[PDB]
């Protein structure tokens, strides 16, 4: 769909549903390369850096 | 320089906390147990709290397990000290930490992500302490053996001396997980076969395994004394020297230990025939404990009237090899504080190669009140070779916060169990309240309280986990399996 | 208190004393080869036990890194001038910085347990030198040797220490501790370091060691030693509240820079050098290079010479410190500046112009005292800055016939050798006689010219106190080593 957030298990938080929105990436964990990883995650749907939860990240797409 | 002692954390065998370490051993009680699928084994050391430090729980899977505890204990003595840790963000704070196993590292090499490389080396035990309470102090680890804690302890004093540390956490760590490290160390057929520390006694034939943590928080005493910090205790003086030309590297040498002892107590304006009390380093063997207690008759047994009393702790938990010295200091600290000496076990028979008349010497094996300012004596003598010694003297509506609901209500009922203990019956209600409402910091999710008594205030806390300043329990973490796969 | 320097020992790739490392410096060579990509040692598993008295199984069970040092203590207290035989029974503090235990994962595939326990690096030595000073092993990462060498000169400055031995040692033995590193993501593909460099893709992997001798500089004065510098202050910080735990700071390096170098009174614009710590990575360059220009770049009417170490030998991340220290106290001692390899243009996030700052790509000499800064950063955040500023018959023994020819004919070369020809025999007379130990197997030689007593010399290849002045530099001992390995 449009959402998605099926790729967020690279956390490590079991299936895709422990996962929240509107948070900041950097108090749930993410370093320079999980970054990257989730930005060429998203190459089979600024970007990142400008958007820390992934709800304004999915409002791209 | 003095050095003000005002909050500690432990983890140990069968003690949580400070209060259940005291318990246990004014109770004269043993931890050294059976391997739990002989020695003294924590519970639930795979168990971490990730969420509380912002921790992916894919990097708490790789994580040492040593780095979480002193984490743990970091927060804890900070906590007890009553300090917020919000407020020492860009502070030159020090933090010195002694450890000397990396037993996880070998489990994962015996049978590969990012993760490995900042998980498995030691200077991140520190260097996550720094990363997490914003320090801009210095951080190290020290690999010293069975003193680093001891040695992390005197490098902080003397840092805090030099003026470019204000506050420093010392202490040390150990955790026996790996097999390999048990079969090496049974190799140097150091162990022995009974499974207990005979200290000073004729049956004695070497030391059981430990493992655990303690840290300390030390400052300088004018600082904490213009801070109005309630002090633990006051450190005098610490040295650290080294064996040298002895007869093997291994073996000790009783002319180091007295020239350390000698010096130690020299610059700390102490003199003999008022040292109430020595902590023992022996750990039950027949080799290094006659020389250490021939050093101990020598400096402080000679012109005493009454004998000196000494003990070890390592009769209760073992020893942890890692965290001895800390271990050490946090039973004198308790020790001066409660104004008791606690028992010693594994003393029914004096060694004979040991002259405990001669040497002005009795093992402490009784319960009994300390009388007099008391002053007491931590060492701390390393395999290699290097010893230290630290001398101690005594000092001169309720809101409850966490961050998750189930947190919230443990702390609740953690919070009015300490309440319902005696130990909590000895403040008043309002310096409960102003040391909830001043020494605690603020998470998410809070309740508030209120009543006429302090049992209406117990009940309505239990309902719901269905001015002077004072100790409060702790923080309650909400642990979860973080092991390798 | 300023402390002095008076000796110094190292061993590096293909530069296995201060002479080699020096030639390597000067000449603008490389020792990053293939693997027998990286700096590597001729050889790990070769150790001359019977000079330390070591059983040859406890030698096969022995750290190769314990060997190192032990061996490297000894050189450095050889070249300081100091007998060891009377550094018995005294306060000498030993501090040894390392961080690699890949022996230990060698063995795990009674002499076990004592061949690989890291404290014993520095213990072993209290041990060998009869010591009763502090002997503890610090670690912190790359800063390691760094953050020693601060604990020493505040030991020696407390006063508990009379002469300490301060240094580090990192050695890759094991494939695994490679194979995490690459997967790491740190390893440069090219196997070069680029530091402040546009091609900047990571760093490369070194083996080697270190030590330097630290003693009060009046009490170095009072004695008359030979001082080989002078160093002023030392600070160690962290990085705290970072972006990333492994990220470094800008911040925290200017604080330490600024503490750093008003504790030891020198004002900018006197800084004639500045080793870096670059790694050859596009993200802690940057921030070393604005840190650098915020606090040295500015105020200074001439671009700032700096440079790394790294772009000769690779990444050492265990001695990369005292490295350093001792390519600037080389540097300082010879009045030159070597040139830095792996530079070609500058990095576009680096603008060397407005930071006031250039890289030393040539060999010049120094000109005005000279000041030097030495800086470490290690992986978890920990910085070290140190400011060095530089100072205002023959008799032959061994303990082996072959051990006397071999170090008859090292005397005989380096005396052949133009840095021997600046000294009189009778110097090299009384420092054979003074400042060496005479061990079972003792000769001298006789002769009226230096070229006669080196022909004696290679032919063969009492209290001689009162004989006799200065004294001069020695090329040390010849060791006779043996291979020792675990099967
Ligand atoms: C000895 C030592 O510490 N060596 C590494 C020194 N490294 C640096 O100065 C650069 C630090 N590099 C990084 O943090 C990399 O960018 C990471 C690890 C890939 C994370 O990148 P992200 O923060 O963009």
């Amino acid at each position: 769909e449009t959402v998605r957030q099926l790729t967020a298990h690279v956390l490590g938080l079991t299936a895709a549903a422990d996962v929240e929105m509107t948070r900041s990436f950097k108090d749930l964990g993410f370093d320079s390369l999980m970054s990257v990883e989730l930005r060429d995650r998203l190459c089979a749907a600024t970007l990142l850096y400008d958007h820390p939860s992934p709800a304004e990240t999915a409002e791209f797409v | 320089e003095p050095i003000a002692v005002i909050g500690l954390s432990c983890r140990l065998p069968k003690a949580s906390g400070p209060q259940e370490l005291w318990q246990l051993l004014d109770d004269g009680a043993s931890a050294v147990t059976r391997v739990p699928a002989w020695g003294g084994f924590l519970d639930r050391v795979d168990t971490f709290d990730a969420g509380f430090f912002g921790i992916s729980p894919r990097e708490a899977a790789a994580m040492d397990p040593q780095q979480r505890l002193v984490l743990e204990l970091s927060w804890e003595a900070l906590e007890g000290a009553g300090l917020v840790p919000a407020t020492l963000r860009d502070t030159g704070l020090g933090v010195f930490v002694g450890a000397a196993r990396d037993d996880y590292a070998t489990l994962y090499r015996r049978r590969v992500d990012h993760h490995a490389m900042t998980g498995l080396h030691r200077s991140l035990i520190a260097n996550r302490i720094s990363y997490a309470l914003g320090a801009h102090g210095p951080s190290m680890v020290v690999d010293t053996g069975c003193s680093s804690s001891l040695v992390a302890v005197h490098l902080a004093c003397e840092s805090l001396r030099r003026g470019e540390s204000d506050i420093a956490l010392a202490g040390g760590v150990n955790l026996n997980i790996a097999a390999e490290s048990a079969r090496e160390t049974a190799a140097f057929g150091g162990l022995s076969p009974d499974g207990q520390c005979f200290t000073f006694d004729a049956r004695a034939n070497g030391f059981v395994r430990g493992e655990g943590g303690g840290l300390v928080v030390l400052k300088t005493l004018r600082r904490a004394l213009a801070d109005g910090d309630l002090v633990h205790g006051v450190i005098l003086a610490s040295a650290v020297n080294n064996d040298g030309p002895s007869d093997t590297l291994t073996t000790p040498s009783r002319r180091a230990q007295e020239s350390l002892l000698t010096r130690v107590y020299r610059r700390a304006g102490v003199t003999p025939t008022e040292v109430g009390y020595v902590e023992l380093h022996g750990t039950g063997t027949k080799v290094g404990d006659p020389i250490e207690a021939a050093a101990l008759g020598a400096v402080l047994g000679t012109g005493r009237d009454t004998p000196l009393p000494v003990g070890s702790i390592k009769t209760n938990i073992g020893h942890l090899e890692g965290a001895a010295g800390i271990a050490g200091l946090i039973k004198a600290l308790l020790q001066l504080r409660r104004r008791r000496l606690v028992p010693s076990l594994n003393f029914s028979t004096p060694n004979p190669d040991i002259p405990l008349d001669a040497l002005n010497l009795r093992v402490q094996q009784e319960s009994a009140p300390w009388a007099t300012t008391l002053v007491a004596g931590v060492s701390s003598f390393g395999m290699g070779g290097t010893n230290c010694h630290v001398v101690v003297s005594a000092a001169p509506p309720w809101v409850v916060s966490a961050r998750s609901p189930q947190a919230l209500r443990d702390q609740a009922g953690r919070l009015a169990a300490w309440a319902d203990s005696p130990a909590g019956r000895e403040a008043s209600p309002v310096d409960i309240g102003w040391s909830l409402a001043t020494s605690r910091t603020h998470f998410e999710y809070r309740a508030v309280v209120s009543g006429s008594d302090r049992d209406e205030l117990v009940a309505s806390l239990r309902a719901l986990a269905s001015a002077a300043r004072v100790e409060l329990p702790t923080y309650a973490f909400q642990r979860s399996r973080h092991w390798l796969e």
